[PDB]
C-alpha cells in the first residue's frame, strides 16, 4: 500500500500566523490527495480535494499544494477554531490511505485556572456513594497539579482526573478532578479542599467546603 | 442538505457479528459512492472500502476482506457494513460518508460514527448527578455522568441552546465503568433565575436523561 507520512505529529502556532502541515507519499499519487480536519468528539471534515481545491464553505485561509509525492496544507491567519488534527490522504490507488495526522497547538498568554468545588449530590448519596468534583477551568499553559485534602490531610486514592484539549474559543485548557468516597467515609469528615498548583500563582489556588 | 444516520453504539460479544446501518436522506441515494472509515480510540483513520448503490459495485481495502461486507437497500436508502468474527481489535468508531457537487466545489457529509465495543460485559446506563455550588460575576455548574458502559455518552446543556462556556471532559474508565463530567459557566444574573439543565444521552442503553441544576 502507499504510505502517507506526516512527520510532525504536533505543530505550534499563534492566532494570526501561518502554519504549513507537510505530507509525503511513498509513491507518486498525482494530485489525487485530500486533506481533512478533525476536532475532538467529531467526525472528520474534508478541507481540500485534488490537492488544491477547497471543499464547499472551507475558508480561503486554507490552501493546498503539491503534486507527485510532496503535499502541503497551509493555514493562513490561524484562528482559535482551527485547533484540530489534520490528516492527508491519497485516493490514487487502492487502498485509500491516510497520513498519521498532525495536531495544531495554539500559543497564547498565561491564564490562571478558575477553580470550583462541588459536594456530592443528594441524588448520589441516596445509593451509598459520594463523589466530590473539582473543575480547574480555562488555564494556560497546560501543566497543572491538583491535590485533595480531607480535614486538612492529603487524600490520594479515589481521585480520577480528565483534561480537555485546547478550547476552540480561547485556546485554554481545563481539567476535572473527581474524588470518589463512600457515603460512610464522606460523612466521617467535614472539610473538603481541592488545591491547584499552576505557574500563574506562587501559592496553591484552593477551593473548599465544609459538610457542616 | 444531507443526513447520514448511524446508531451511536453497538455492544457485541467477542466472536459474534454486527451489521451497522447508515440511513441516508437529502440526495439521490443511488448516484453516489458511500465510503466507510474506521478509527480506533485516539488513533488515525483507516479506509475500509466503498460501495455504489446503483448495482452494489464495491472496492475493498484488502485488509478488511473476510471481515467487512458492504451492502445497500435501495428501498430504504440505507447502506450497511457487516463485521464478522468480532475481536477487541474491531472495537472502534465506524463512519459512513459521501460527497456531492454544488456550485464549484464538492461538499462532504458524514455519519455521526458508530462506536462498536467488542465485549462480553453488559450495558450499564449512567447515573446523572447535578453539580450545584454549595451555600461573583460568573457561576459554574456541572453534571456528573457516572458508571456507564460502553462508550459513548453525549452531553448538552438546555437542549443545545447553551453552547458557550461549556467544558465536557473525556471519560475515564475505572472498575469496568466509564465516568465523565461537564461544566457550564453562565452569568450570575441568569442562574438560578433562568433554568439550566444538562441533557445526557447513552445510546447503547437507549437512555436520554435531563437533570435540572437547582441551587442547594
Ligand atoms: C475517506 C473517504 C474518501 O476517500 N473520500 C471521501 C471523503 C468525504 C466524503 C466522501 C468521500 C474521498 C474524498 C476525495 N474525493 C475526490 C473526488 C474527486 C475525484 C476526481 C476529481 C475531483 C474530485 C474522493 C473520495
Amino acid at each position: 500500500d502507499i504510505v502517507m507520512t506526516q512527520s510532525q505529529k504536533f505543530m505550534s502556532t499563534s492566532v494570526g500566523d501561518r502554519v504549513s502541515v507537510t505530507c509525503k507519499a511513498s509513491q507518486n499519487v498525482g494530485t489525487n490527495v485530500a486533506w481533512y480536519q478533525q476536532k475532538p468528539g467529531q467526525s472528520p471534515k474534508a478541507l481540500i480535494y485534488s490537492a488544491s481545491y477547497r471543499y464547499s464553505g472551507v475558508p480561503d485561509r486554507f490552501t493546498g499544494s503539491g503534486s507527485g509525492t510532496d503535499f502541503t496544507l497551509t493555514i493562513s491567519n490561524v484562528q482559535s477554531e482551527d485547533l484540530a488534527e489534520y490528516f492527508c490522504q491519497q485516493y490514487n490507488t487502492y487502498p485509500y490511505t491516510f497520513g498519521g495526522g498532525t495536531k495544531l497547538e495554539i500559543k497564547r498568554a498565561d491564564a490562571a485556572p478558575t477553580v470550583s468545588i462541588f459536594p456530592p449530590s443528594s441524588e448520589q448519596l441516596t445509593s451509598g456513594g459520594a463523589s466530590v468534583v473539582c473543575f480547574l477551568n480555562n488555564f494556560y499553559p497546560k501543566d497543572i497539579n491538583v491535590k485533595w485534602k480531607i480535614d486538612g490531610s492529603e487524600r490520594q486514592n479515589g481521585v480520577l482526573n480528565s483534561w480537555t484539549d485546547q478550547d476552540s474559543k480561547d485556546s485554554t485548557y481545563s481539567m476535572s478532578s473527581t474524588l470518589t468516597l463512600t457515603k460512610d467515609e464522606y460523612e466521617r469528615h467535614n472539610s473538603y479542599t481541592c488545591e491547584a498548583t499552576h505557574k500563574t500563582s506562587t501559592s496553591p489556588i484552593v477551593k473548599s467546603f465544609n459538610r457542616n | 442538505q444531507v443526513q447520514l444516520q448511524q446508531p451511536g453504539a453497538e455492544l457485541v460479544k467477542p466472536g459474534a457479528s454486527v451489521k451497522v446501518s447508515c440511513k441516508a436522506s437529502g440526495y439521490t441515494f443511488t448516484n453516489y459512492w458511500m465510503h466507510w472509515v474506521k478509527q480506533r480510540p485516539g488513533q488515525g483513520l483507516e479506509w475500509i472500502g466503498r460501495i455504489h448503490p446503483s448495482e452494489s459495485d464495491t472496492n475493498y481495502n484488502q485488509k478488511f476482506k473476510g471481515k467487512a461486507t458492504l451492502t445497500v437497500d435501495n428501498s430504504s436508502s440505507t447502506a450497511y457494513m457487516q463485521l464478522s468474527s468480532l475481536t477487541s481489535e474491531d472495537s472502534a468508531v465506524y463512519y459512513c460518508a459521501m460527497e456531492d457537487y454544488y456550485g464549484s466545489s464538492y461538499e462532504d457529509y458524514w455519519g455521526q460514527g458508530t462506536t462498536l465495543t467488542v465485549s462480553s460485559a453488559k450495558t450499564t446506563p449512567p447515573s446523572v448527578y447535578p453539580l450545584a455550588p454549595g451555600s461573583n460575576s460568573m457561576v459554574t455548574l456541572g453534571c456528573l455522568v457516572k458508571g456507564y458502559f460502553p462508550e459513548p455518552v453525549t452531553v448538552t446543556w438546555n437542549s443545545g441552546s447553551l453552547s458557550s462556556g461549556v467544558h465536557t471532559f473525556p471519560a475515564v474508565l475505572q472498575s469496568d465503568l466509564y465516568t465523565l463530567s461537564s461544566s457550564v459557566t453562565v452569568p450570575s444574573s441568569t442562574w438560578p433565575s433562568e433554568t439550566v439543565t444538562c441533557n445526557v444521552a447513552h445510546p447503547a442503553s437507549s437512555t436520554k436523561v435531563d437533570k435540572k441544576i437547582v441551587p442547594r
